[PDB]
């Protein structure tokens, strides 16, 4: 997966998208629908479909929802007020732990202000909380921005690593784009019948 | 959960070395700057921050250079530090704290560690040497009489006195030790009793030292 | 550099009250628009960490009620607790952020009603069984009292004796806010030996005139 403070952004495009296959997974822990109730995604169409992929804590996954403070929603990634996609979430314990900790999974934990929500932000400047300008040292009130998950495979839950994927519709103003499969019938030759063609 | 463990309650001789650690617990180790401070017997505070998460280049606080070390472990996320060349009147306690921040500038140390101890001074360790101070009327006022307990001449700081073995709570009260200028410890424990009960019940003191094996009993009678 | 001095010591004051600890040094105001300050507040019990209290200099308090209460300003500030209770009873210290060390100093006990009281005093003679071992201590104790500005003056045959006694206090008492004091002095028994009278003379406020209370060496 990605990391949590440069997270993966795919811009699904044109096809037929099936969310049944998900829905009824049952291999997610969290499957939260914002704009509009999860069976009836298979019976829309929009423009664009995004899928942002991460990897969080396990008690993290309820800041990412439209409103919500803390670490990850102040600075890592931010989802706006009136939100349309879907939001998935699965533990990876055996996957992303492993023993003596996983460092490589880090997150940013001091900013300067608050995302716009789907904003990016990769720099790696040492904070400056002193006055005293930092001339790119380490020190008192001169921290460097980004921390590390340490996973361990005997972490209790919520300090696993779990797995977050984000979609997100959009509809801008094109003439069409994505929408869900349709089913059909057979022929009945001779027999007054009521079609759709 | 957000924890500081610190160990090694010692005793030192002059002109030798000690380390001290600190356990920590509940975050991410490094990611906040261990600050240690000095305190001595009712007095203030020093020793400015230093060390980080990170390798941490580490600072100091000028007149304690050359002594002092700093060195951690990331197997665990437990700081310590190196003192040498202790000269018996550094003698004091020893705190650990993570010194938290947030967004703006970090607010305070987050945790405090235990302290620990440390005694400086050529005594090694000694028991210690007990009398009975005698309720008399010179303590005697009124409805009220005075008696106690002093416990004198002994190095090793922690050591107890109850009353009755833990009885009488009231009026007992055992004053801050005293450190002569031979080096050794002394302290006098004293209990307040009606007059009309001299002697009439109980009043013996249960002394005990931790750091040696020292067990005695001593009754306290008015003077002959 | 900065000094971190604080003006007032030992605030005593029937509980309820309004304590008001003022220190100040060599501003740090910090720029970056973060004007906020530069400095917590603590709160160590005797016998225990510390604790923390307001920060930023900016009501900040962490699980903290309300009494607890700072201010701020560039230079100079306070903290300022309302209607204090029981168990506020600590050592409250200052700090000093980008400065490098710190400084500060402060805690009360208690006040009463009553009268400004007066000890309970009383004298010991040495136990027979240290005049073996060669050395006389001679304990006198003052017993509860509020006013601990007491004075214990040591006579030995009525000459006054200095440098040769020992003094130690107990923390104000949870109960009746009161201080105890205990003075020890030190002879060798050759010493102890060539005098008589041996007294401990207080003065204390809650006493008009000193109290001595004495003993004649040798005397059942
Ligand atoms: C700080 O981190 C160190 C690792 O970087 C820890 O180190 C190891 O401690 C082991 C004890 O738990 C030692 O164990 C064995 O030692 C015996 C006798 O020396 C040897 O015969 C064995 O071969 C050896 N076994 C193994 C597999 O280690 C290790 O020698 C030692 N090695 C390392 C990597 O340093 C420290 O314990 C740790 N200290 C603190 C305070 O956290």
């Amino acid at each position: 997966f990605a990391s949590v403070y440069a997270w993966n952004r795919k811009r699904i495009s044109n096809c037929v998208a099936d969310y049944s296959v998900l829905y009824n997974s049952a291999s997610f822990s969290t499957f939260k629908c914002y704009g509009v109730s999860p069976t009836k995604l298979n019976d829309l169409c929009f423009t664009n479909v995004y899928a942002d992929s991460f990897v969080i804590r396990g008690d993290e996954v309820r800041q990412i929802a439209p409103g919500q403070t803390g670490k990850i929603a102040d600075y890592n990634y931010k989802l706006p007020d009136d939100f349309t996609g879907c939001v998935i979430a699965w533990n990876s314990n055996n996957l992303d732990s492993k023993v003596g900790g996983n460092y490589n999974y880090l997150y940013r934990l001091f900013r300067k202000s608050n995302l716009k929500p789907f904003e990016r932000d990769i720099s790696t400047e040492i904070y400056q909380a002193g006055s005293t300008p930092c001339n790119g040292v380490e020190g008192f009130n001169c921290y460097f921005p980004l921390q590390s998950y340490g996973f361990q495979p005997t972490n209790g839950v919520g300090y696993q690593p779990y797995r977050v994927v984000v979609l997100s519709f959009e509809l801008l103003h094109a003439p069409a784009t994505v929408c869900g499969p349709k089913k059909s019938t057979n022929l009945v030759k001779n027999k007054c019948v009521n079609f759709n063609f | 959960q957000v924890q500081l463990v610190q160990s090694g309650a010692e005793v030192k001789k002059p002109g030798a070395s000690v380390k001290v650690s600190c356990k920590a617990s509940g975050y991410t180790f490094t990611s906040y700057d261990i600050n240690w401070v000095r305190q001595a017997t009712g007095q203030g505070l020093e020793w400015m921050g230093w060390m980080n998460p990170n390798s941490g280049n580490t600072g100091y606080a000028q007149k304690f250079q050359g002594r002092v070390t700093m060195t951690r472990n990331t197997s665990i996320s437990t700081a310590y530090m190196e003192l040498s060349s202790l000269r018996s009147e550094d003698t004091a306690v020893y705190y650990c704290a993570r010194y938290i921040v947030v967004v703006p500038a970090a607010k305070g140390f987050d945790p405090w560690g235990q302290g620990t101890l440390v005694t400086v001074s050529s005594a090694s360790t000694k028991g210690p040497s007990v009398f009975p101070l005698a309720p008399s009327s010179k303590s005697t006022s009124g409805g009220t009489a005075a008696l106690g307990c002093l416990v004198k001449d002994y190095f090793p700081e922690p050591v107890t006195v109850s009353w009755n073995s833990g009885a009488l709570t009231s009026g007992v009260h055992t004053f801050p030790a005293v450190l002569q200028s031979s080096g050794l410890y002394s302290l006098s424990s004293v209990v307040t009793v009606p007059s009309s009960s001299l002697g009439t019940q109980t009043y013996i003191c249960n002394v005990n030292h931790k750091p040696s094996n020292t067990k005695v009993d001593k009754k306290v009678e008015p003077k002959s | 550099d900065i000094v971190m001095t604080q003006s007032p010591d030992s605030l005593a004051v029937s509980l309820g009250e309004r304590a008001t600890i003022n220190c100040k040094s060599s501003q740090s105001v910090l720029y970056s628009s973060n004007n906020k300050n530069y400095l917590a507040w603590y709160q160590q019990k005797p016998g225990q960490p510390p604790k923390l209290l307001i920060y930023w200099a900016s009501t900040r308090e962490s699980g903290v009620p309300d009494r607890f209460s700072g201010s701020g300003s560039g230079t100079d500030f306070t903290l300022t607790i309302s209607s204090l209770q029981a168990e506020d009873v600590a050592v409250y210290y200052c700090q000093q952020y980008y400065s490098t060390p710190l400084t500060f100093g402060g805690g009360t006990k208690v006040e009463i009603k009553r009268t400004v009281a007066a000890p309970s005093v009383f004298i010991f003679p040495p136990s027979d069984e240290q005049l073996k071992s060669g050395t006389a201590s001679v304990v006198c104790l003052l017993n509860n009292f509020y006013p601990r500005e007491a004075k214990v003056q040591w006579k030995v045959d009525n000459a006054l004796q200095s440098g040769n006694s020992q003094e130690s206090v107990t923390e104000q008492d949870s109960k009746d806010s009161t201080y105890s004091l205990s003075s020890t002095l030190t002879l060798s028994k050759a010493d102890y030996e060539k005098h008589k009278v041996y007294a401990c003379e207080v003065t204390h406020q809650g006493l008009s005139s000193p109290v001595t209370k004495s003993f004649n060496r040798g005397e059942c």
